């Protein structure tokens, strides 16, 4: 059994469009100085003529706000907000699948029990990002009890989501 | 209201494996 | 005997409203690369319909100014300034107790003597945050002598403090 | 399209030495 | 055999002028918390009269964007964008060679297999920076196969590049 | 024999007023992930009535520019630029000595040879900061040879320096 | 004025346990 | 012009002790 989301989701969170994915914890320990980071792998040719194959570019996940330093004790849903400075700013539902790209996700931290440091890498190909979905919750707050269902760790349902590019959605908003 | 984290430092539990 | 503040306080510091708490040192060593960070745990449903239970959000404690990298050799009073970008911006004295939230506080650093790295976690529930109080000092500057009284480490007294929301206090200030 | 990185975590290979 | 670019290149990338150099990976392991940083070594006398010999100054390589935290699994081309805040802002092709300076490049990370931490330093003297060149690609995307040719790791070709100072190029752009 | 500046200096560097101090290297090794940081220790009572004895506040030394991550292979002169956001903004030559404060300086890094991590702390009391001085150079560039004279490591000479507060100097500049 | 930290690096003391 | 740092990585020397 493993702990890292399989698919990624895109949908609305308080008006803004967001790219989301879950990240799993460790049963046998707490991770110190844990940090989540995510790169965007995708070839692109500079108008300048130079063709960079698999150029990488960083993806906002809370670097500026410090919200990329995780307190992982329970599965977390990392949420990228899709803004002007997002590489998906101009990508829409129908536009998604026909993108020749990939998202790498990297989790670093120093394990406590083991006194060693970990790095768990993973990826998502265009055909692994799900537009218009949200993650099934996996944390129920029972009577004086908080509990996770790792049986629903990957489970995702479908939600009403406009098929417009983040940029377009913000353009209509102005009107 | 029940805690997510306890004063001492230990969390509140899961069920897997 | 332990070293991490029990309750948290909120009161004025040079006009601005602040959420405060003490953080203890280590007798047998100095901590290198020590860093204090604090998350805000609290469930909230997006107007969008998705209900996130125990969503976490980072809490300014000097990340931007670098003042979150501690020089801990004596008990310190970490002070969060409550600004527009504070999750308490709209919370007032009478509003406080009826909040279904929790503050997690995390201290990381590499111990010197032990050559190991530590992480001391702790929390505060709505019913553990004290509005209108300040920490009793625990560092007297005797004649050619600085000294701490860990007997007063948790001791807190009451101070005159307006029962308005940080936002409101700043709105009156404009007038 | 072929991956640069695999779900498990391993990359895609080189030829040197 | 080694893994760190010999010469550095300067040319256009989407209009902006950039100082580039390649950085090699490790065959026998992945590097965690890898970070690329680069200093600018060069003596300069303050108009104030004080002469600082070999004063050092940091060089933007993605600190702000976080793009200086590398995911190194394949040779990467670190690209410094030459802006107002670049020490080369006012340097042009013909101006280059007659500069009494040096660029130090430093790569830090914790190796996985070895469980040790590395630091690979290197430099470039004025007579080792190549104006108007680009790096030969070393990553071909064969049929269901990505591959590097470390035989072309250092190989560089010549490209059309204006012989103006970054500042001047931006001044003409305004007109 | 040791490697950390004894006194600190304040004087002009390209118009701006700066607080300076030297920092020593290690003979037997290179330091990775080396970082210089500096706190300002000084008691102050909030207009609010609360008296904080030995409150600490961070001191700009290149955090934002990343210039606080040192490449230490030769004695370096850390230079704090005294700006609006400097705790010395309003302090002038004649004002200096009568200040009840102290500057702590902290150097952290992981040693290479020893595979251990260091922290070298040090301080400066009001009566240890020298106004109107500059550090004697300790790096001569002989014929095809760079060399340090640790005999001049602490040596400091006197330079023409206005006895105005950083704030005042900037106020005259406007006129 | 008495120091908080000494040139060598050691601090100024407490009383607990 | 003489280097401060050499391609391989080693610096340029001092005289103390
Ligand atoms: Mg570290």
């Amino acid at each position: 059994t493993l702990v890292f989301s399989t698919h990624a989701v895109i949908s609305m969170r308080d008006g803004k469009l967001c790219l989301m994915f879950r990240v799993g914890d460790l049963r046998n320990s707490h991770i110190v100085e844990a940090s989540i980071r995510a790169k965007l792998i995708k070839s692109k040719q500079t108008s300048e003529g130079e063709f960079i194959p698999l150029n990488q570019t960083d993806i906002n996940v809370g670097y500026y706000t410090g919200d990329d330093r995780l307190f992982l004790v329970s599965p977390l849903i990392i949420s990228h907000e899709i803004n002007q400075q997002s590489p998906f700013w101009e990508i829409s539902k129908a536009q998604l699948p026909k993108e020749e790209l990939e998202i790498v996700v990297i989790l670093e931290g120093m394990v406590e029990a083991t006194g060693m440091t970990c790095q768990a890498r993973s990826s998502y190909i265009t055909s692994e990002i799900l537009w218009g979905y949200r993650f099934t919750p996996v944390l129920t707050l029972e009577d004086g009890f908080y509990e996770v269902d790792y049986n629903s760790f990957h489970e995702t349902y479908e939600t009403s989501t406009p098929s417009l590019s983040a940029k377009e959605l913000a353009e209509l908003a102005n009107r | 209201i029940q805690r997510y984290v306890r004063k001492d430092g230990k969390c509140n539990v899961h069920h897997g494996n």
